[PDB]
């Protein structure tokens, strides 16, 4: 048992004959891959088992045997020994990059090296060492790409290398790297779900710089490939749809007038939010993307959007971002489509999105963005349908938002949205003296605190205008 | 003037809205319905001269009792109340669960527990109606601020109990 392993590792330190050491390493690798016990993981974790092997492989590069089986041996050891990654750091990256550099031009030698690199990069804190080497790891992997395992491992790798290459590094990459992947694999492995996932999220990672959108939209290649992947590759895959959706969200800008493609992606977005409504995975990205694209497109679907937004609020009350994006989408939809004003409400067959929006506002007072979006949404809703007036008033909205603007005062946008919402809420109604005393001083103080901002002044003046006009004695006070 | 928030919690189908409609919308009895989500009501009380208080009643839906009772509802809240129907001991165990949950996930600026009141709903129904002797055990064991019988349809003691609870709340 362990006595034979001790003899093998002792003989491994001799480094006498390359062929004999190769056969011994092969025998040790064959014996180590078993489910009998953790004898190979005897907690020693001695580098003397594998450091001389990699030293021999690097120095004697012509020895293909040690290259072929030493990588498999270390892969098996890492997959078996739990603390092998802990033994890696606290180097080996330089050794593996030299292995990939000098003589890994063969398919068999390349695939094992890329697999070992992929499993090593799952540990963390070693990517910085990999990116600060001298072997040009990005150039190495670019030169590596044409076999399926190579590709599925070319990606699942790179995926982490794009985390901090540099916005500039991505910019250098956009010139030539896109072809070595998008052209190289999306077409080639059109039938490889994991490869498609890795390629799509690598596109996500490289899409961070703003200048590269024009490069990505050179011939609408990004939009077409992602739409085709969403349509065909993944009818019922959550990860693919989520990644493609995040690409959609990050690829919305002043060039949004991709009319036909607009319609296409809009449909795909609907499909996404209708087929996986259980996590932030799709909801936030799609709703924000959808809101902008719906504004552009509108210049049925609206009912589906209302339902999707209602479940978005319902199932993710704890996340500020989800609610913000969903209520913003509801606002932007209701702005361009007013026919559904009666289609929403407390009555049966209509989504009660009012109480949900109010609950969102109360439960996330600390964020100005959620207040801004939800306030604009329910203000537009109140302007659309007159029936909702005096119902929220009876529900406790006025003094509540007054206290909220009292809490949030350092920003002008929040004050402007609050004043606009008060204007559209209190229109066409008559209040009492108590409401006057509870409303006018607070809004006057808010207007004083933000005197320079023109929209805040306009909205405040409009609200005061619509709101200003025994009993005589009280009114005098 | 001041504003405050009160959270009404309890078991399912106990007529939570009935009480909140009776105290604010002046709607009592009526049809028995299921509360899908959290609903709101406003109350204005002229407790003292030049001192008018506003109350926001949040009637938490008890259908998803097994679901995690998020602290966001109790966040910034100033008062709470547990109301259970008197025709089921399961409602009594549920009220104990609500008490434990609020004691675990509610905080005050002074750190003391916020006032709580045990509402014995619709006592105007046979047979377990005036079993105050059994209720007194939990009344003194749980350390509740108050306990009071009530009937949503008849509104026999909603007003006095609410006045006592709000007076206790401003007493802190
Ligand atoms: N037996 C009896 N039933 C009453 C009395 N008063 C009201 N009810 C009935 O009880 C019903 C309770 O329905 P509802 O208020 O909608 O229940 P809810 O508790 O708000 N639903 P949820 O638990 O989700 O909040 C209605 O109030 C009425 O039909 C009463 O004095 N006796
Ligand atoms: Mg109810």
């Amino acid at each position: 048992d362990e006595e034979t392993l001790k003899k093998l590792i002792v003989r491994l330190n001799n480094v006498q004959e390359g062929k004999q050491i190769e056969t011994l390493v092969q025998i040790l690798e064959d014996l180590l891959v078993f489910t009998y016990s953790e004898h190979a993981s005897k907690l020693f974790q001695g580098k003397n088992i594998h450091v001389p092997l990699l030293i021999v492989l690097d120095s004697y590069m012509r020895v293909a045997s040690v290259q072929q089986v030493g990588w498999s041996l270390l892969c098996k050891l890492i997959e078996v020994c739990p603390g092998t990654m802990q033994s890696l750091m606290g180097g080996v990256h330089q050794l593996i990059l030299k292995m990939l550099t000098v003589h890994n031009a063969s398919v068999n030698l390349s695939v094992i090296g890329l697999k070992t690199l992929d499993l090593l990069l799952t540990s963390g804190k070693i990517t910085l060492l990999i990116l600060d080497e001298e072997s040009d790891i990005f150039m190495l992997i670019f030169d590596a790409m044409a076999n399926d395992e190579v590709q599925k491992l070319g990606c699942k790798a790179l995926h982490v290398l794009f985390e901090r290459v540099s916005e500039e590094q991505l910019t250098e990459f956009v010139e030539n790297k896109d072809y070595m992947i998008l052209l190289s694999a999306l077409t080639n492995f059109k039938d490889e779900e994991e490869i498609v996932l890795h390629v799509l999220h690598c596109l996500h990672s490289l899409a961070i710089p703003c200048n590269n959108v024009e490069v990505l939209m050179s011939g609408n290649v990004r939009c077409y490939n992602i739409v085709v992947e969403a349509m065909k590759a993944f009818p019922m895959s959550e990860r693919i749809q989520e990644v493609s959706c995040c690409l959609l969200h990050r690829l919305t800008l002043g060039n949004f007038f991709n009319i036909l493609v607009l319609n296409e992606v809009h449909e795909f977005v609907v499909k996404a939010v209708q087929q996986y409504p259980e996590n932030a995975a799709l909801q936030i990205s799609a709703l924000s993307c959808l809101a902008l694209l719906t504004e552009t497109i509108f210049l049925e679907d609206k009912l589906f959007w209302l339902e999707a937004c209602y479940k978005a609020l319902t199932w993710h009350r704890k996340n500020k971002h989800v609610q913000e994006a969903a209520c913003w989408a509801l606002n932007n939809l209701l702005m361009y489509q007013n026919s559904l004003h009666e289609k929403i409400g407390d009555e049966d067959g209509h989504f009660p999105a009012h109480r949900e929006v109010m609950l969102s506002m109360l439960m996330h007072s600390s964020s100005k963005e959620v207040f801004q979006a939800s306030a604009n949404a329910l203000s537009t809703l109140l302007e659309q349908n007159v029936n909702f007036r005096k119902i929220l008033l009876s529900k406790g909205i006025h003094l509540n938002v007054l206290e909220l603007m009292q809490k949030h005062i350092h920003s002008p946008e929040v004050a402007e949205s609050g004043c606009k919402m008060l204007n559209h809420l209190f229109e066409g109604s008559n209040t009492s003296l108590d409401i006057m005393a509870a409303v006018v001083p607070k809004i006057l103080t808010v207007m004083k605190r933000h005197e320079t901002s023109l929209p805040v002044q306009l909205e405040a003046l409009r609200a005061i205008l619509h709101f200003i006009v025994e009993f005589h004695h009280k009114l005098n006070m | 003037d001041h504003l405050f928030k009160v959270l009404v919690v309890g078991d399912a189908a106990v007529g939570k809205t009935s009480l909140v409609q009776r105290y604010s919308q002046d709607s009592f009895s009526k049809h028995y319905k299921s509360t899908v989500g959290v609903d709101f009501a406003l109350k204005v009380l002229q407790w003292s001269d030049y001192e008018i208080v506003r109350l926001q009643l949040w009637d938490i839906a008890g259908l998803e009792r097994f679901a995690a009772m998020t602290r966001l509802y109790y966040r910034d809240a100033s008062a709470c109340v547990i109301m259970f129907d008197v025709t089921n001991a399961t409602t009594f165990s549920n009220s104990q669960r609500w008490k434990q949950d609020l004691d675990s996930k509610l905080t005050l600026p002074n750190g003391e527990p916020v006032p709580c009141l045990l509402l014995a709903n619709k006592c105007d129904l046979s047979p377990w109606a005036v079993s105050r002797d059994q209720i007194d055990r939990f009344s003194k064991e749980n350390g509740f601020t108050g306990w009071t019988e009530t009937s949503v349809k008849e509104n026999k003691n909603i007003n006095e109990a609410m006045r006592v609870l709000i007076e206790k709340m401003m007493r802190n």
